[PDB]
């Protein structure tokens, strides 16, 4: 078969330097003229930066002088001017060239910081430069004489020595000197003789350098590169239409900058090609071929010399570099942004009667997205004669079009989308409901995933198009498809505040109230009480109730009996599906409560029950709080009566002190100590008054004289059931608030006496704006931090995705519960839920699998664990993951908005940065500076230092600077020994015996000694269990899961320390080089394998490496990336999520993983 | 040292060369002319040189030519060309025939009356490339023979040049030294035939150019080592004479052209003055090269400046036009309206806001508008050159509803109809091509097709149509 030649669907890409000959393949033309237009007539001048022979035709399929008009002539050369008449959009494409006079350095050879063409000839960059402004002669093959071949000489140096040899050595200077310098070089010679020079001579610094030369040198000849390259001496001039002169209103013109520089090169290219054909002087030549020099930088990188500036503007002209670069620190257009067509966006309210898969969608708003198919749709059902009449008819809005429009809609899912988008819920789809109206609506409990506010939020919209998107929104993007954070298992569709206030209000029971100690049939006749008036929502009461229970095998068990309820949760029971118990709805329902319902009910009856359970819980929370008739007054807020004298008392031991520090029994700090304790004591007092008092004051009489309750004041409802509002809100309302701080930090010793509910002075005001101010500005700047963080992260993640089935490794971290210093700060079943295990567990008794090897733990699973004993289970993780460039689902987990086990082709990595990052807001060394320090695995400032080796060790030497610990293994060699700085207190004992890792001193430690001298699994832990405690500690649920790939990121690249394939201390690739050694142990050599040492890389350092190129010049500086791959010849083979976004095509995850697999698979075969 | 920013490596490279005493300017241009006239006489002293101008007279009366692409004139009208031309070809046709000691005295008087003639340098050039070509085609031959001996078959060149000086042409050298009996000398015999025979354009050139090999040499060396000297001096000069041009490219700054742009031309400027020159006529070389550089500075400045070349007559214009506008701005207290410079300019003054408005340099699309964001210029610049899909859809139905339509008339109607229109076809068709095609031809197709337009028109056939015009 004959492969190709003209156009295909390629894979990959290549980088590498340009021929002149390749330059002049592209070239249609050479460009000979600064003209661009002839100013009247606006045509462009032939062979100029705009021409019609070199590029295109001004007007489509017409030549230029307007000898052939008619679509018909078009592969005809005009006679007149040679111009084919094809589309204007070709002048979008074809390139140009120029012919340089004398010889140029590309700037990005010279100037990028490992200066290329300085490094491949071992040639300094200042004297490079030096040759190139005529500053100094240089040597170029000296052949055997008196002289170097790199060095250089001066102008007297240069005659002296031509005076002694006149032939047998040479010297030239300028451009053409370099490029001499560069095409006489042999790299395979340089390659022997190093080789030899690196064999012979034994020295850290001689060899080090020399290996890193040779490796260099020889991985730019197998490029196909030759140093000449680096030299241009044709320079190609881009398409004029990307660098366009398009008029604009009141006959003004408006053009790109690199106009400016293609015109300044080629004028000073003219004029020295003239001045070579005019004899000129060389002290002018010189000047001008400096000149084109400095010109030539300064149209492809400007600002490496000068910063040229643009005509009558001061500010500098951009050049391609910054074409390419583009702005807002790293961002491709791909990145920042890229507008988008068939979308949309406004105001967003309420809308409590959609149902959860649904959303209002504006009528106009829908007219004006679905536009195309009502055009599309009117004239198929023959409405429209034609598309003309169907956009006449859309347009006057005619009466018929809005039932299309209902036609069109119905199965059609639309995309609503939030401004801060942090994890994947910040997009779900939904199901169009035509509404009258400018705003959007959408469903009460998904504004918790928008973290969307009323207060004038605006929500965007955006169509989806074809088919497979319908398809992916309505199977994926589904809101009902997501009812559960990727992060935690936990339901996000929680109900929110009215809602749960409404729950709260119904079940909840006061002391004697209408109906009383009665009895009923069931719910129904419960319900029957309550609507007419004769029994009160809330009283004690006995009711027959009917429960299911699915405990038998897939099948629901009946049971009936009385149960001691109230009306509220008698009536609400009617909501609950099937299998639920009584229990559930017997209680208080607080949010939380009313939350873990819902999770049970999912985690039972399964998905479908689960939504509209979640619905009907929402319409009754709203219809029954709306009934409750919750308000708030300046009489809910109680404060103590006994606040005044806990103020008088607590202001009494402050004049104790002061009389004291006056008396001079007491230092001022112990004074100032004194009197903060005293005062914060006296703020604890009132606090714990005031919600004594809040909560428990309601008194009130059944059949006796008294009885006390719990309140019903309406404040203390909101805040206990955790609608709204906070111990500390509430503390801040009755209670006195606080104490502030000046910015120092300095904490005031002068509380705010007053609070809220009365008022605060001049002075505590001014006090407490400070504290605003602050709060505004770090939570604002936390947003920032959480932002950078999360694309840090992606950014170290990406293109990991569930790959392989399963790797089929017993190996996995030990889960243990977390068990810190108190009891419990989190149970082992949260830790193991979801987890696979990595092999059979036991019970006291064995021979008794409970757990068989790798099964999911589910819930059941995880409460089988749970009536046995077991503490301890080991769990595979990402971490662990045999499989090579990629997880196997086997071992990741079930952890998704559904319950089953990870699909096979989920994109990971990115949900995983996602989950660490949404929460980062809310988190406030500690902190989520320390999380970034975590990820980032810094040494700290103060770090502890570990036993190198275990056994018995011992005090040397003296007070160097260092004095030295000698440490004695018990059989082998002895001669570790390290210099420990003996200013700083020890930990070790002098006459006992230290385990490898153990504390020889204080202070936190480095997670690069943690994985050195512990381990992997010892450092994996160590970052999982910090971050956590960070995260833990501010009431953050994640899952160890995606910090746990992360950091198999993290230490993706390792260094080797044994031989026999390839370099000894390099830092490579686990997976490539496991995949080696794997290979090695048999066949090959029998066995040669080599020995690695794990390394840990940060996140921002791991997120360097990255095969494909175009993906680094994405989020790295896009100016040394795309040098630094195209000396090496790189390609960039795709394969990855950011390449592939970039490039345009599908994700090689997700639906596109049935793709890119069946395309890899046909690659590297037959 | 090297603080880079070319204009100080210029500055400093240039600032070496010392500035040149009163004296020292007519040294040097002394010694322009002694090389310049070295050239010129060694001109005079070939041959074809003579003879070519000659035969380019007798193509100038033949109307092939014209007196302003031969002479620039002589020392000192068609008719005083005439005769001096006259003389030119007496000298030569006395000279030539004389050949037969004495002649000498004459050939030196041939030299003199063309040098008379003043070239055009086109010319002269011309002349002087004949020359050194005429010089190639004797090296070619000299080291063709050289190399056919020395590196063929093994000869050593410290022998060969004995019986070469002097000679060089005929069979005294090939023939009566092969016989010598020298280690290099039976050696000489495989090559024989290849130099014999290559030895005939060598010859030859005694006879077009009618010179012997010993003098084509030597009259073009001189020639050379004058040219040399002249270069040499000249360039001294210009070397000498750059800060001028510096300080006179200072006032031109910000005209829109770079400095080291301005001084680059302003040196081309220098050079030129430096080629034309005189020192006989008293005047100071500096108050004359400067407006040369000036020149040059200015002529350039107004013709690379801009984005958007213009006319130098336009530009002066517009300078006027500014003028106009600083006198009469205080003057009428605002500023003058519109139109009135108009009148005050010489011109049908409408052009005021003709010129007014291409005078305008083009923004830089790159220029930031609001939010210092990356919102620019260049971003908010929408194509209008591009068709709407809204329309494409039509454009993709109108040929559906036209094709079922013309699906409707009668099978030669419908290919009448598509033949006069270009439906589906290459271009369009002539009534009478459509005549001669179907062979039913002339006023007959165009009765057809009004019919067929009737058919069309009145409604079954004219509502899918109608509905098409908006
Ligand atoms: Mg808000
Ligand atoms: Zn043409
Ligand atoms: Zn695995």
């Amino acid at each position: 078969l004959k492969a190709q030649t003209k156009t295909e669907e390629f894979d990959a890409i290549k980088i590498a330097l340009a021929s002149p000959d390749m330059i002049r393949s592209w070239s249609f033309g050479e460009v000979k003229k600064p003209e661009t237009i002839n100013y009247r007539t606006f045509k462009p001048e032939r062979d100029g930066l705009f021409c019609a022979r070199i590029f295109g035709p001004v007007k489509d399929y017409e030549c230029l002088c307007g000898k052939y008009k008619r679509l018909k002539h078009r592969g005809v050369i005009c006679e007149k001017c040679g111009v084919e008449v094809t589309q204007t959009k070709v002048r979008r494409e074809r390139m140009g060239h120029i012919e340089l006079a004398s010889p140029t350095a590309h700037i990005w050879f010279l100037k990028s910081l490992p200066s290329r063409i300085g490094l491949l000839l071992d040639m300094p960059l200042r004297d490079i430069e030096r040759v190139l402004y005529f500053e100094s002669y240089v040597v170029i093959e000296g052949g055997m004489t008196n002289l170097e071949r790199q060095q250089i000489l001066t102008e007297e140096q240069y005659l002296d020595a031509l005076e002694e040899f006149g032939d047998e050595f040479d010297a030239k200077m300028g451009a053409e000197a370099i490029q001499a310098l560069l095409k006489s070089m042999d790299l395979e010679q340089e390659c022997e003789q190093l080789r030899e020079e690196l064999n012979e001579t034994n020295s850290e610094t001689k060899r080090k350098k020399l290996t890193k030369r040779i490796k260099l040198l020889e991985a730019f000849v197998q490029s196909g590169n030759k140093p000449e390259w680096m030299i241009l001496t044709v320079l190609p001039v881009l398409p004029p239409d990307l660098r366009p002169l398009v008029p604009l209103d009141g006959g003004r013109f408006a053009t790109s900058d690199l106009n400016d520089l293609y015109r300044r090169v080629i004028n000073r290219n003219n004029r020295l090609k003239r001045l070579l054909d005019l004899a000129a002087p060389d002290i002018i030549v010189r000047n001008e071929k400096r000149m084109l020099q400095e010109a030539v930088d300064a149209l492809l990188d400007n600002g490496r010399r000068g910063r040229a500036i643009t005509g009558s503007n001061k500010r500098p002209l951009k050049s391609l570099a910054d074409m390419i670069k583009g702005k807002q620190g790293r961002f491709r257009q791909n990145l920042l942004g890229k507008r988008v067509d068939y979308s949309g966006r406004s105001v967003i309210t309420v809308g409590p009667y959609l149902r959860l898969h649904q959303c209002g969608l504006p009528k106009k708003m829908a007219l004006e997205l679905f536009k195309p198919f009502i055009y599309g749709k009117l004239e198929l059902r023959g409405l429209a004669t034609t598309i003309k009449a169907a956009k006449k008819m859309v347009e006057r809005e005619e009466a018929v079009v809005w039932d299309i429009l209902d036609e069109v809609i119905r199965e059609h899912p639309v995309l609503l989308n939030r401004a801060p988008t942090l994890h994947r819920l910040g997009i779900q789809a939904f199901e169009p409901v035509l509404i009258e109206g400018k705003a959007i609506q959408l469903h009460p409990l998904v504004c918790a995933a928008y973290n969307a506010d009323f207060d004038g939020d605006q929500m965007a919209v955006h169509v989806p198009l074809t088919l497979e998107a319908q398809l992916e929104a309505r199977a994926l993007m589904m809101s009902t498809n997501n009812i559960l954070s990727p992060a935690n298992g936990e339901p996000i569709i929680v109900p929110s505040q009215d809602v749960v206030l409404g729950l709260y209000y119904m079940t909840r029971d006061c002391v004697n109230a209408k109906g009383e100690g009665m009895v009923l049939t069931g719910p129904k006749e419960a319900e029957r009480l309550y609507r007419s008036g004769l029994a009160s929502l809330h009283a004690r009461v006995k009711v027959r109730i009917t429960e299911y229970e699915k405990d038998a095998n897939g099948e629901l068990v009946a049971k009936t009996s009385l149960k001691d309820t109230t009306v509220g949760r008698a009536i609400l029971w009617m909501i609950v599906p099937k299998g639920l118990p009584y229990s559930i709805v017997n209680q208080a329902l607080g949010k939380k409560a009313i939350s873990k319902m819902l999770n049970t009910c999912y985690r039972i009856l399964g998905l479908k029950p689960t939504v509209i359970f979640a619905d009907q819980i929402m319409y009754t929370g709203f219809a029954y709080a709306a009934r409750s008739g919750a308000s708030v007054g300046i009489d809910d807020m109680v404060i103590p009566e006994k606040k005044h004298e806990i103020i008088s008392e607590a202001e009494a031991e402050v004049a104790e002190i002061q009389e004291q520090f006056q008396s001079g029994l007491v230092t001022a700090g112990e004074r100032y100590n004194k009197v903060i304790d005293i005062w914060a004591a006296a703020n604890d007092r009132v606090s714990k008054a005031m919600m004594d008092n809040l909560q428990t004051e309601t008194v009130i009489n059944r059949d006796g004289q008294e009885e006390k309750q719990v309140s019903f004041n309406s404040i203390y409802m909101m805040a206990d059931s955790g609608a709204r509002g906070s111990a500390a809100q509430i503390r801040q309302l009755a209670g006195m608030r606080g104490l502030m701080a000046k910015p120092d930090g300095s904490i005031i010793e002068t509380p705010i006496t007053a609070n809220f509910r009365e008022g605060l002075n001049v002075l505590q005001y001014f006090i407490s704006t400070h504290g605003a101010r602050k709060g505004l500005a770090d939570t604002a700047l936390k947003t920032a931090n959480s932002g950078y963080l999360t694309r840090r992260l992606v950014d170290v993640a990406q293109d990991l995705v569930v790959t392989e089935d399963d790797c089929g490794t017993h190996e996995g971290i030990m889960m243990t519960p977390v068990i810190e210093g108190g009891d419990v700060k989190e149970p082992l079943r949260d830790r193991v839920l979801g987890r696979v295990t990595a092999e059979d567990v036991l019970k006291p008794g064995t021979a008794d699998i409970l757990v068989p090897r790798n099964t999911l733990l589910h819930e059941q699973w995880c409460d089988l664990l749970e009536e046995n004993s077991v503490d301890a289970v080991k769990v595979r993780s990402v971490v662990s993951c045999d499989t090579d460039f990629g997880v196997c689902a086997h071992c990741y987990g079930r952890d998704l908005a559904r319950g089953h086990i990870i699909n096979k082709g989920e994109a990971i990595g990115v949900i995983a940065a996602q989950s660490i990052g949404e929460p980062g807001t809310q988190l406030t060394t500690g902190g989520l500076p320390r999380v970034a320090d975590l990820f980032e695995a810094r040494r700290p400032k103060e770090p502890a230092i570990l036993a190198e080796i275990s056994g018995i060790v011992s005090f040397g030497k003296e007070t160097k600077g260092k004095r030295r610990l000698v440490i004695t293994p018990v059989d082998g060699s002895d001669p570790y020994e390290e210099m420990i700085p003996k200013w700083r207190q020890l930990n070790v004992f002098e006459g006992e015996r230290v385990e490898r890792g153990d504390v020889i001193s204080d202070g936190p430690e480095a997670p690069h000694d943690i994985l050195r001298l512990r381990g992997v699994h010892a450092v994996t832990r160590y970052i999982v269990n910090e971050v956590q405690d960070v995260y833990r500690l501010q009431g953050v649920k994640i899952n160890d899961k995606h910090i746990e790939v992360i950091v198999r990121q993290m230490l993706r690249k390792a260094t080797i320390v044994n031989a026999g394939s390839s370099d000894f201390l390099e830092g490579e690739q686990v997976e490539y080089s496991r995949v080696k050694i794997a290979n090695r142990e048999l066949e090959a050599n029998g066995k040669v394998g080599a020995t690695y040492s794990r390394d840990l890389l940060g996140i921002t350092k791991a997120s360097l490496a990255t095969e494909s190129f175009i993906s680094a010049a994405s989020f790295q500086e896009t100016t040394r990336v795309l040098t630094e791959a195209a000396v090496a010849g790189k390609r960039d083979e795709l394969r990855g999520l950011k390449e592939n976004v970039i490039v345009g095509r599908l994700i090689p995850a997700g639906t596109g993983y049935a793709y890119h697999q069946d395309r890899m698979r046909r690659r590297a075969a037959g | 040292g090297r603080t880079t920013d070319p204009v100080r490596m210029y500055m400093r490279e240039m600032g070496t060369v010392e500035l040149l005493t009163r004296e020292g300017e007519i040294d040097i241009a002394k010694r322009i002319e002694d090389g310049i006239n070295q050239v010129q006489c060694s001109v005079a002293e070939y041959p074809e040189a003579i003879t070519y101008l000659l035969e380019q007279y007798d193509r100038v009366e033949a109307e092939e030519a014209r007196l302003s692409d031969l002479i620039t004139g002589f020392v000192d009208d068609p008719e005083l060309a005439r005769e001096k031309f006259a003389e030119l070809r007496a000298q030569y046709v006395v000279t030539r025939d004389t050949i037969k000691a004495t002649a000498q005295e004459e050939i030196l008087k041939l030299s003199e009356v063309f040098k008379q003639f003043r070239l055009v340098p086109k010319q002269f050039d011309y002349l002087v490339n004949s020359m050194r070509v005429m010089m190639d085609r004797v090296r070619t031959q000299e080291r063709l023979i050289m190399k056919l001996c020395v590196e063929q078959c093994k000869m050593p060149k410290k022998n060969f040049i004995t019986l070469f000086t002097g000679n060089e042409t005929s069979d005294t050298w090939f023939n009566a030294a092969i016989a010598m009996n020298k280690p290099w000398s039976e050696k000489l015999h495989d090559v024989s035939e290849e130099v014999h025979r290559a030895l005939q354009k060598l010859q030859q050139i005694e006879e077009e150019t009618g010179l012997t090999i010993e003098q084509v040499k030597d009259i073009n060396r001189r020639m050379s080592i004058g040219e040399a000297k002249a270069r040499r001096a000249k360039k001294e000069m210009v070397e000498a004479n750059l800060r001028l041009v510096i300080s006179i490219a200072k006032k031109y700054t910000n005209r829109g052209l770079q400095f080291l742009d301005l001084i680059q031309e302003g040196n081309i400027g220098l050079m030129k003055a430096v080629d034309k020159f005189e020192y006989r006529r008293g005047y100071k070389f500096s108050t004359y090269a400067t407006w040369w550089i000036r020149q040059a500075i200015t002529r350039s400045i107004a013709d690379q400046a801009r984005t958007i070349r213009i006319p130098v007559h336009m530009i002066e214009t517009i300078n006027k036009l500014n003028r106009i506008s600083r006198q009469m701005l205080q003057e009428m207290g605002r500023e003058p309206t519109p139109e009135e410079l108009a009148e005050r300019m010489l011109m049908p003054e409408d052009k005021i806001r003709k010129v007014l408005k291409i005078a305008k340099e083009p923004i830089s699309m790159e220029t930031p508008i609001g939010d210092d964001e990356d919102s620019h210029l260049g971003d908010f610049i929408e194509d209008t050159t591009l068709e709407l899909p809204l329309d494409s859809a039509t454009t993709e139905s109108l040929r559906a509803a036209t094709h079922d339509v013309l699906a409707g008339l009668t099978a030669r109607e419908a290919k009448v109809l598509r033949m006069r229109f270009g439906i589906d076809m290459n271009t369009d068709y002539t009534l009478e091509e459509v005549g001669k095609q179907f062979d039913v031809t002339r006023e007959r197709i165009r009765q057809i097709e009004a019919k067929a337009l009737r058919k069309l028109r009145h409604p079954s056939r004219s509502e899918v149509l109608r509905s098409f015009l908006d």
